[PDB]
Order: structure tokens, then sequence, then C-alpha cells
């Protein structure tokens, strides 16, 4: 197949695409919007 | 009235001589008889080496892994010398001359019969390592248009950056990664081979922490 | 069965139906209040040992 | 189906475990009961080789700790039987 | 090269939000695991079908107790990600001789001494 | 065209025969070895 490095991006693994779908970062979201609240 | 503050002096950074970028011959003075392998593991992962400022306070990161040439070499050293002022600013190599053989065979060969000879030399680089430092009496805005013009004419991704706008995209690193809401990490996931995922993973990704991809790394990937 | 009595006893059915309607909104009333006091009729699950 | 039958702890299967499963199916008109069903037959047979391995392997593990605590104690006694046998005279006067 | 996975102990090192999260004491720990195949062993390696054999979990959904000793806590920490592991509890005691009959394991994990078919 | 030639051998098979705590008889080899290790 190909190499471990290559140079058009070498679709993943369904199981890895899964585990980085799953392992996003998620940033924090504010009970209330910071601009609303005085 | 508008309100003014003190301008950014510079009296305690002094340029040296030569200021320019030094020539980089394409192959070495001393050839290399011996054909090496393709280890493409020199471009793989993050850089271990020229990964600080140690003179300027402006660069050209890269952002990914590739092979530099005696071609891109002489565009980003004939763009740099003739878009840098040598009386403000000096611009310093951070990457050695190509150095590494990359052999290839006759036009219309069939595979098989050894390897072929050696046809040129390239300079492996990878992520996070600086490329070309800049340094002097100026400010960063103009050094880094015309150093975002080179960087975004190197074979991999590239950045303009100074010293306070890296130290900024590290500490926003660490922030993105200390505040991180969901439960679960590529890291903690891979080394604990959660789910028996090392069958699809690599031994590489238990410290690439799913952050590069062969040659190609993800700053938003935490 | 169900299909059964949907088909051949649409009495018992939609008694079937409105139970199931009943306990619905007992769910829904449970999941807004935590029970507090009677967490509904038609639930109060029947246990054995 | 359901998985609010495990939050009640009932077996989330409902053939396995309640009174519609192990209850007997029929008995004579007359009152006599029915002759066990096989697989509540095999079930009981299962259950009481499971309960049975489980005594076995809390025996064995109350023994292993009761043997330890014996070596221990009989080491320590050893050694501390060790430690007096003086009958120093060199330096006594 | 895709080889066997060591583990690193700091793993199995449970914290004081895990003692809140889940209801084990680290003191007194629980003798007996209960343990059921939830994966199959098919595309996974010959070490770890091996592994499940040898723990007698060939079986799926089918629950097999266990000790909770560290020969046996490594053989399961090589195929944790198979299986599904909980503490054995006894509500009564352990079964006697004349109620080893009448026993369930009744899942959430409690081993019911008596087993009626009565509502209470 | 492949001037390279020549580099054909086996493994020589050799290295530990009897490891740490094994039990051993008079004579028994216990290590093969080159450039002593
Ligand atoms: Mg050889
Ligand atoms: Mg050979
Ligand atoms: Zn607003």
């Amino acid at each position: 197949g190909s190499k471990a490095v290559t140079r058009h991006r070498r679709v993943m693994h369904f199981q890895r695409q899964k585990l980085m779908a799953v392992t996003e970062y998620i940033p924090p979201k504010p009970a209330i919007h910071p601009s609303c609240l005085p | 009235v508008k309100t003014l503050l003190p301008v950014p002096s510079f009296e305690d950074v002094s340029i040296p001589e030569k200021p320019k970028l030094r020539f980089i011959e394409r192959a070495p003075l001393v050839p290399k008889v011996r054909r090496e392998p393709k280890n493409l593991s020199d471009i793989r992962g993050p850089s271990t080496e020229a990964t600080e400022f140690t003179e300027g306070n402006f660069a050209i990161l890269a952002l990914g892994g590739g092979y530099l040439h005696w071609g891109h070499f002489e565009m980003m050293r004939l763009t740099i010398n003739r878009s840098m002022d040598p009386k403000n600013m000096f611009a310093i190599w951070r990457v050695p001359a190509p150095f590494k053989p990359i052999t290839r065979k006759s036009v219309g060969h069939r595979m098989g019969g050894g390897k072929g000879a050696i046809d040129h030399y390239v300079t492996p680089v990878k992520a996070g390592r600086l490329v070309v430092e800049m340094g002097g009496r100026c400010e960063f805005e103009e050094v880094q248009g015309f150093l975002d013009q080179v960087a975004h004419k190197l074979p991999f991704a590239a950045k303009a950056v100074s010293r306070g706008t890296l130290e900024k995209m590290r500490k926003d690193q660490e922030e993105r990664e200390r505040n991180n809401q969901n439960p679960w990490t590529f890291e903690r996931i891979a080394t604990a081979n959660m789910l028996g995922i090392r069958k699809v993973l690599s031994p590489y990704d238990l410290t690439h922490k799913g952050k590069y991809w062969g040659k190609f790394y993800m700053p938003k990937r935490v | 069965v169900l299909a059964d009595l949907a088909i051949y006893e649409p009495k018992t059915f939609k008694s079937l139906a409105a139970l199931a309607s009943r306990r619905r909104h007992e769910g829904f009333a449970a999941a807004l209040g935590d029970g507090k006091e009677p967490e509904g009729i038609f639930s109060r699950v029947v246990q054995y040992h | 189906g359901g998985q609010w039958r495990l939050q009640q702890g009932l077996a989330a299967n409902p053939s396995g475990y309640g009174p519609l499963t192990e209850l007997p199916d029929w008995s004579y008109a007359d009152g006599r009961p029915a002759p066990p069903m096989k697989g509540q037959l095999r079930r009981k047979a299962e259950r009481e080789t499971f309960a049975r391995r489980v005594v076995l392997l809390s025996q064995e593990m109350d023994a292993g700790l009761q043997a330890w605590q014996l070596r221990q104690q009989k080491l320590q006694e050893e050694q501390r039987k060790q430690e007096n046998a003086l009958k120093p005279k060199g330096a006594s006067l | 090269k895709f080889t066997r996975s060591r583990i690193p102990e700091k793993v199995f090192q449970a914290s004081p939000e895990d003692h809140e999260k889940y209801g084990g004491d680290p003191q007194n720990p629980h003798k007996l695991h209960i343990v059921t195949r939830i994966k199959s062993t098919r595309r996974r390696p010959y070490w770890e079908k091996d592994i499940i054999k040898m723990l007698g979990l060939e079986k799926a959904h089918t629950p097999q107790v266990h000790k909770n000793i560290p020969s046996v806590n490594a053989k399961l920490k090589v195929v944790k990600h198979l299986i599904r592991i909980k503490p054995l509890k006894l509500p009564q005691g352990l079964p006697a001789e004349e109620n080893m009959s009448n026993t369930c394991l009744k899942s959430t994990g409690e081993l019911v001494v008596q087993w009626h078919l009565k509502p209470v | 065209s492949s001037k390279n030639l020549g580099g054909k051998s086996s493994g020589r098979r050799q290295g530990i025969k009897k490891m740490e705590g094994h039990y051993v008889h008079a004579g028994n080899i216990i290590a093969t070895q080159r450039h002593f290790r």
C-alpha cells in the first residue's frame, strides 16, 4: 500500500476516524452568555 | 484627544556584520558515495531541534514536515535579501544545507536492478522547527508580511511568528488542554489501550497524542 | 399479541394506548419534579423476591 | 426493549430471572402440581454450581489469608526466640 | 509492528473522585469479580483469545465469578476491553448448605440467598 | 546494476542458552558469543 508518510493525507482506519471524532476538543460553555449579564 | 503611549525603543539590539542570508549550496562539498534509505521518520512528528529563538525576535515556523531543496533555499534567500533592510534587520538560517541524498532511477525504467544514482540533496524539516530567524531594530508587522510571503511558498504549512506570538500560541494550547470539557482524550485511550485501540493506532501515537498524522500536524487536535 | 388486540380487540387496544399515554405523561412530570410527592400512580413498579 | 428494567434491577431481557420465566407453566385441573420444566431444572443446576463455586473461592481466599497470618506470626515468634540467647561476659567487668 | 500492550500502573489507581463515582470502598475491597464477555475475540489477537478461554468467558453475556487477586487481575487486564467487571456483593451471607439450591445471581451483582417467586 | 554482492549469510543462532536461575549440568554451554559480551 502506502508508506507511513505520504503526500495525500492518507485516509485513516474507520476505528481511528471514530476515535478522533469522539476525542475532539470541547470548549467550556458558561451558564449565561458573558455579554448578557451586566 | 487621543491618549498616546511611548514607542518601544531599540537601544539594546545590535545588528551583526553580514546581515543578509548566506548562500546555500545545493550539494555538500564532499559528496556522499554511499546511498542511504528513505528514512521517512525525519519529517514525522515534532521537531526536537531549532525549536526556540536564539538571537532574533521573529522567525518562520514550520507547521508540518517536509524536505527543503535548493529551489526552496534560493527562493527564500532571494526574497528575504531583496525585501529586508540591511541597516535595521538581519536574517540567519536555522536549517542546514541540503545533505540527505535523494536518488532516482532513469526515466522509462522497469523495477529492479539495484538502487538509482544519487540525483539531488534535501534538508528534512519537522513541524515546530524555526527555519529562518530575524532580528534587529524593527517591529514585527513588516517582517511578518514579507515572511508570510515566503512561508506560503514552502513545501509544508508554515507561519511567520515572533517571540510573543509563539509564546501566546503555546499558552493557548496549554489552556485548551486544561479546559477541554470532554472526558475522553486520545492520550488516555491510547495509553490505556481502551477498546483495544492499539490494533489501529501506531507505536508512535503514544507520543504523538493524535496531534500528528504522517507529515501533517493538527494544531487544533488537543 | 399487541397486533392481535389492535385488530380484534380495539377497545382493549385503546385502553392500552391510554395507559401508555398516562405513563408517558407521568414520566414527563417525574422528569420535571423528581417525584415529590407521589412519583406517579401507574409508576411504582411491583417488587419480587 | 428494557434498559429501564436494569435500573429496576430486573434482567433487561424479560425472559430470565423472574416469575414470568421461573413459574410453572401449568398444573393439573384437580390441583396436583406439574413436574418441573426442563429449562427450569437446568437453570437450577447451573445456579447451584455457581453458588458452590462462589463459596469455594471465598473459602480458599480466607484460608490463604489465615495461612499468611500464621506464617507471619510463626516467623516473628521464631526470630524473637532467636533473639534471646545472650550470655555476655567479655565486657561484663 | 503490532505487539502486546503493557499498561502503566497509574491507570489502575483510583482517585477519591472515582470512589465517589462508583460505590467501591478502598478499604475492605470486594473478594470476588463477576466478569461477563461483551465483545467477540474475532479480529483480536490469539493471546487475547487464549486469555478469554482461560478465564472461561467463551460464551458471551454469561457471568463468571473470579477472585480479586493480582494474578487473575493481570489476566483480566490483558482482555479488559472485551469484558465487564463488577463486584460480587452478598446482601445476606454466603450461601449455606440448605439454601444452596434456591439462589439467584440477581443482576446489579446481588447474589440473593433466598429466591421466591412472589411479590413483596 | 546491483554492484553489491555477497551478503547472504544466515544467523549464527548465538546467545544465551541457559538464563538466570536455570539448573545446569556440567559441560552444558551457557552462552555462545563472539566479541566477548
Ligand atoms: Mg546479513
Ligand atoms: Mg538468510
Ligand atoms: Zn446581550
